[PDB]
DNA sequence: GGGGTTTTGGGG
DNA sequence: GGGTTTTGGG
DNA sequence: GGGGTTTTGGGG
């Protein structure tokens, strides 16, 4: 197998050609008819990556790769821009002014993806390790071979890929549309924005909250199985999206089966600048707390920074598998999301009780401070996506006698029967917590079969 | 604010406890819609979304009568006009019926529809499943959340708060997490079903029976 | 054998 | 190939 | 022609 560079590949030979390249863009493998699937992507290498810069405006140059197959599983799933792809037996031809490489995987063509970073997107999601630096993390057919003379090629292009993404945007301005101009588009377009929030809408669907450089916020539905790599704080490129003219409560982007959501490799200058420049927005949330019914989800809390790297556990696992799952049994501190259906005790004034640390008893303060130290003893009845359909509601406690969750309300415990100020803030918070589309993001500590909230405060 | 006739109708129905009589009257007018599919699933669109119309044994007999040279299962890419229809809520298995969400469905019961054969319709966006729409899905979640909040506030009482001693001073105390599980209603099974709207009831034909009635 | 492909009958 | 299936991730 | 396969020389 002889590998040729993109700009040197023969246009006349029409013979099978092979090459190594960097993927900067790609659609998701999509079905076209009762027997064919397609995957179109943009590729570049040391010889083809940028247009004649002087009037080009630092616009990236690239060749295209169109892989045809009879089965969905015979095509590559590009989750990240910057990774490398190796193609065998591809025929090149000029398509509307550009070098278009075509390969029929259903016949004799094959491909193989290599990770530019230490781990592939999937290996990062599962916290795994790559077999080696010459091992493909994905490939077509039952076998993939790598000869010794390739290592130098692979290792070199990997170094180039990082020099390229760190020096240039790769995904230039002409490759995406500003979100605040989305409504002006005739058809579909592309986006480059940061994920401000990943809201679990239901069992199989995530609702992404996006915001790009234009400062405009948009929401879009992202299937869990299709795009399992979405993560808050990360910048992604969305290939093919449409403006939803039928949504009036919030700005919504519509994706298609061929649409794709792609992240960037660590060295990406574009992704790095955007993760910093673009800052979280709560304007949508703030404005929603004024409406009787908000069609926009609002995350009222925020967990302590030290837990931001902690994965979340559904209520289904927390209450139905915590005593039978080997893994869940070894943990006492978990993170989870949910919405409050009801709060107890009903009377907000009883939320704070006097606590006697010697008898381990607490009592009402309707009879004054003679009950001991003031503490919060609130029992939330919650529910979430993983338990949305069952006939259950689960108890999540906020017992601060030991300091856990003492600042949840941003209101220090006090006799709510006498302190009107403290009582009013809590009653208000109570209306927000039980209001539709209000959710809680919090860490909980397991204690004697119960979950107590900790390291979690309001917004 | 709204442009999708199907989205507005279905939304109002849900925001009105399935009481179709309470939905706006200025919307109960004839519905001219494009036929996206006709088999194995009959799906029409309003230019933005596609829904599944349910024909009564009457509607199909009327159609065949006034239009003998026309087969319903072959109305793909053709446009129809439903002059007599209604909307009703039904409890379904969303895992089977893709034209629903959260085991709930808003059905378009067609009593009479005329096929405006060979009428070309304006070019629109690619039609999508209404029950897959973000806002509509949220509108349905609001519906359930409301039904659940009422049931829970009626079922849960007495402030049976976990005694503070069980959480404080629990070094030698072990417990099972299912102790935190609380029933949301007097529901019979393991699924929440304590709703207030009355499930619509109208005999409808399966798209397969009409296929046999036209080419058995 | 059968796909795709063009070899359009025949290799290993 | 900057596109539209059903499996209704596709 | 060449794959994987078995057809092990020959179809469409
Ligand atoms: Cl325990
Ligand atoms: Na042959
Ligand atoms: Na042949
Ligand atoms: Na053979
Ligand atoms: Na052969």
């Amino acid at each position: 197998y002889e590998y040729v560079e993109l700009a040197k590949a023969s246009l006349t030979s029409a013979q099978p050609q092979h090459f190594y390249a960097v993927v900067i863009d790609a659609t998701f493998p999509y079905k076209t008819n009762q027997e064919r699937y397609i995957c179109s992507l943009k590729i570049v290498d040391p010889t083809l990556y940028l247009k004649q810069q002087k009037g080009a405006g630092d616009a990236s140059d690239y060749a295209t790769l169109v892989l045809y197959a009879k089965r969905f599983e015979d095509l590559p799933i590009i989750h990240r821009a910057g990774d490398i792809i190796r193609v065998h037996r591809a025929t090149l031809r000029l398509y509307n002014g550009q070098r278009q490489f075509n390969a029929n995987v259903f016949y004799s063509s094959s491909w193989a993806l290599f990770s530019t970073d230490k781990r592939s997107v999937t290996q990062e999601i599962n916290n795994q390790d790559a077999v080696s630096d010459t091992t493909p993390f994905s490939f077509s057919s039952k076998h993939a071979t790598i000869e010794k003379n390739e290592i130098s090629i692979l290792q070199n292009l990997r170094k180039w890929a990082n020099q390229y993404f760190s020096s240039y945007s790769v995904i230039s301005s002409d490759m995406y549309t500003a979100l605040n101009k989305a409504q002006a588009q005739k058809g579909d377009f592309d986006v480059v924005a940061k994920i401000l929030q990943v809201h679990e809408l239901d069992e199989y669907t995530n609702e992404l909250k996006l915001k790009d450089a234009s400062g405009q916020v948009f929401y879009t539905l992202s299937l869990k199985l299709k795009f399992p790599h979405v993560r808050t704080g990360e910048v992604v490129r969305i290939r093919s999206a449409t403006y939803d003219e039928t949504s009036t409560q919030k700005k919504v982007l519509i994706l298609s089966h061929y649409s794709n959501i792609i992240t960037f490799i660590q060295s990406s200058k574009l992704a790095k600048e955007l993760r910093a420049k673009i800052q979280d927005d709560h304007s949508v949330e703030v404005a929603s707390l004024k409406k009787n019914v908000s069609l926009n989800a609002v995350v009222l809390t925020e967990v302590d920074k030290k837990h931001a790297a902690l994965p979340s556990t559904s209520l289904q696992d927390l209450f139905h598998h915590a005593d039978s799952d080997k893994e869940l049994q070894a943990q006492d501190t978990f993170r989870t999301q949910f919405y409050v259906t009801k709060i107890e005790p009903s009377d907000v004034k009883e939320w704070v009780k006097g606590y006697d640390r010697k008898t381990k008893k607490s009592s009402s303060l309707k009879g004054a401070s003679g009950k001991g130290d003031n503490i919060f003893q609130v029992q939330f009845l919650v529910k979430d996506a993983s338990t949305q359909l069952n006939n259950n509601t689960y108890r999540v406690l906020l017992y601060t006698q030991d300091g856990l969750g003492a600042n949840f309300f941003n209101v220090k415990a006090d006799n709510l029967h006498k302190n009107a100020d403290a009582r009013k803030k809590l009653e208000d918070s109570a209306e927000l917590l039980t209001k539709f589309n209000s959710y809680v993001d919090a860490v909980v500590e397991r204690r004697n079969g119960f979950y107590l909230i900790k390291d979690t405060k309001l917004i | 604010q709204q442009q999708s006739a199907f989205k507005q109708l279905y939304t109002e129905l849900f925001n009105n406890e399935g009481d179709f009589s309470k939905v706006s009257s200025n919307l109960k007018k004839p519905l001219k819609c494009y036929v996206k599919e006709s088999y194995p699933h009959f799906l029409v669109t309003d230019g933005y979304f596609f829904v599944a119309p349910y024909f009564t044994k009457e509607a199909v007999n009327e159609f065949h009568a006034k239009f003998p040279n026309v087969n319903i299962v072959d109305l793909t890419d053709k446009v129809i006009v439903i002059n007599n229809w209604s909307l009703e809520l039904r409890r379904v298995n969303s895992a089977e019926v893709f034209t629903s969400y959260a085991n709930l469905e808003a059905r378009l019961i067609v009593h009479s529809f005329k096929p405006n054969l060979q009428e070309r319709l304006n070019p629109t966006r690619y039609p999508v499943n209404l029950f897959r729409d973000d806002e509509f899905k949220t509108t349905i979640q609001h519906f359930r959340h409301t039904a659940l909040q009422a049931a829970i506030n009626k079922t849960v009482k007495g402030d049976n708060l976990v005694d503070i001693s069980k959480v404080a001073d629990a070094a030698g105390k072990k417990g099972k997490v299912d102790a935190g599980i609380v029933k949301a209603s007097a529901s019979k099974g393991d699924e929440f079903s304590d709703f207030s709207f009355k499930e619509g009831n109208t005999a409808t034909l399966k798209i397969a029976d009409i296929f046999v009635q036209e080419k058995g």
